């Protein structure tokens, strides 16, 4: 089902593509996965801390 | 050993907002070198106009509420964050905001003057819910470059941090040519998208000055 | 005892290791050379695998 | 609101209790960061009280661990709504769901 | 304003007579990638000289043929042969002839003299002879061209990888450097050896030559 969504967004169904280093221009040598996550701050600041 | 040299051939406009460069010819290998190199001054050095100060009526801090106001008052600094402006004559602007009646507040309610144009008269700021409520604030509009924080630089004056940079993408793209009979010459083509606020080929032509001014370094010893 | 306490591991290993993989009927096989310098100009060029 | 979900953050949004939900069905008759007035459609009213549910919400006030807590509305002038629907956000909610 | 920072400290170590270290500071953020990457690709892929390419020798006539009297075999004298360094004056094309008769080294210093030709190296080895009648003779093809083409590519003579451009080995590294109250500078090092032909500073001035050249119709 994941990959029948993917494909009707029209995007590859691995979940892979192609990227290039930012710093050269130069294409990394195998596909790299890339997507959508959700990610959480905790309570824990160095500003408390040092 | 002589090299052919590129020249601009075509500037071809999508939107308002979307814009492609094309030059021909390169010779072999010119082209990702010529690219990268551009893209990185690119994204980095130009400038651009930002707002940096706000001043309400009756507000004290932000965070506080308007009576007859939808929106907090950070929100309303969060909006005015995202305000395209070109400033022609100087670097510095202050320009004035008033309102009354029930309805959204725009950009196109701002006053309008003869140095100063605005790319999207429809960017929404605030909203009015009430008949008998009013605003007025004063703006003040800056020039530089890069991302500065308010935080590395009278109660009632609003700081916001400034974006002055007008490019948000860049992309490029190198190809085969048909340039006179030979069979090994590139055509180098960039796709920028920004906020309509720079024309594109200026925006070349000072990358180019920049790498150029870089490089006169390494020619001396 | 007698072992050694510093110690590469994770990424710095992983790379060693696909550094110095081996296969077969890569790009610039059968090359002749004159040293190590040669090989990485090769590299960097874009000329081999 | 997170693109990935299972389906449990609406619950745990309004039994929280952190959001403002609508008692009685009307209209909304005057909204504003700080208030929000509906009036009563006429099956819920009774013989005798004009009819308007009035809510104020919390703004900027320190919690137990010295963050923020804060209300903003989502509804619209002229808006109809029935009973148990949300009328504002609290913190880590986005239009009734639970948002971390 | 558009004013950007210019460096104003550059230091120079001397390793060899072909080899360089060369340190620049103070530049801005991100642009010691931006120029490094760019000079390395100029000096790599871009740089012209002359080179061989082409041998052609009496006695052999395969690359996997056997020759009796010689130590070496004709791989490892092509070898030798890819790495002799040469100079041409006036000219594109050349041709030039080697003979040796007794027993001993055979050295690049044995090469019939030219008008145009000039030797780097003199004590360059290439062949040795075991006994004392054998000799050898051969013809060696020099051309002008760009960056390294391989003989594969190219497809009772051999044809051996051509290297005309003199840089030999070229990398960079970035560092931080520290103006006061702006401590997110960069700092440039480069290291650089040559073939002898030319010296790794005046290699550098090409590089950096040819590049601000080929950008000229859109500076304004």
């Amino acid at each position: 089902e994941i990959k029948e969504l993917l494909k009707l967004g029209d995007l590859p169904t691995s979940g892979q593509i192609r990227l290039y280093d930012g710093r050269t221009g130069e294409q990394f040598e195998r596909p790299v996965t890339v997507g959508y996550m959700y990610m959480l701050k905790l309570n824990h600041l160095v500003d408390d801390k040092m | 050993t002589e090299f052919l040299k590129p020249r601009l051939v075509d500037i071809e406009q999508v939107s308002s907002t979307h814009a492609k460069v094309t030059l021909e010819p390169l010779e072999r290998g010119f082209g990702h070198t010529l690219g990268n190199a551009l893209r990185r001054i690119l994204l980095s050095s130009m400038p651009g106009c930002a707002v940096t100060e706000v001043e309400i009526d009756g507000v004290l801090h932000e965070y506080s509420t308007k009576e007859g106001v939808q929106e907090d008052i950070l929100e309303i600094l969060l909006n005015l964050k995202g305000l395209a402006v070109r400033v022609q004559g100087k670097d510095e602007v202050i320009l004035t905001l008033n309102k009354s009646g029930i309805g959204p507040v725009t950009a196109a309610d701002i006053t309008h003057d003869g140095d100063v144009e605005i790319v999207k008269p429809q960017h929404v700021i605030c909203h009015l819910t009430d008949e008998n409520a009013s605003i007025s604030m004063r703006i003040k509009v800056q020039r530089g470059r890069g991302y500065v924080p308010a935080s590395t630089r009278p109660i009632g004056r609003l700081l916001v941090d400034a974006c002055y940079s007008p490019v948000e993408r860049i992309a490029y793209n190198v190809e085969a040519a048909r340039v006179e009979q030979r069979t090994d010459l590139d055509k180098l083509v960039i796709e920028m998208e920004t906020n309509g606020t720079i024309d594109p080929e200026e925006a070349i032509r000072r990358a180019a000055t920049i790498l150029a001014e870089q490089l006169e370094a390494f020619v001396d010893l | 005892n007698g072992e050694p306490i510093i110690v590469p591991s994770q990424d710095v290993v992983l790379g060693l290791y696909y550094m110095t993989r081996d296969c077969v009927n890569a790009k610039g096989e059968g090359m002749v050379l004159t040293g190590p310098k040669e090989a990485e100009r090769l590299y960097r060029s874009g000329l081999a695998s | 609101k997170p693109l990935v979900g299972t389906g449990m953050e609406r619950a745990v949004a309004v039994d929280s209790g952190v959001t403002a939900v609508a008692k009685r069905g009307g209209v909304v008759q005057y909204v504003d960061a700080s208030r929000i007035v509906i009036k009563v459609n006429e099956d819920e009213m009774y013989p005798g009280e004009a009819g308007i549910d009035i809510y104020n919400l919390t703004k900027y006030t320190r919690s137990n661990q010295n963050t923020c807590i804060n209300q903003m509305p989502c509804v619209s002038l002229g808006e109809p709504v029935e009973r148990g629907d949300v009328l504002a956000d609290g913190p880590s909610t986005d239009l009734g769901e639970l948002a971390l």
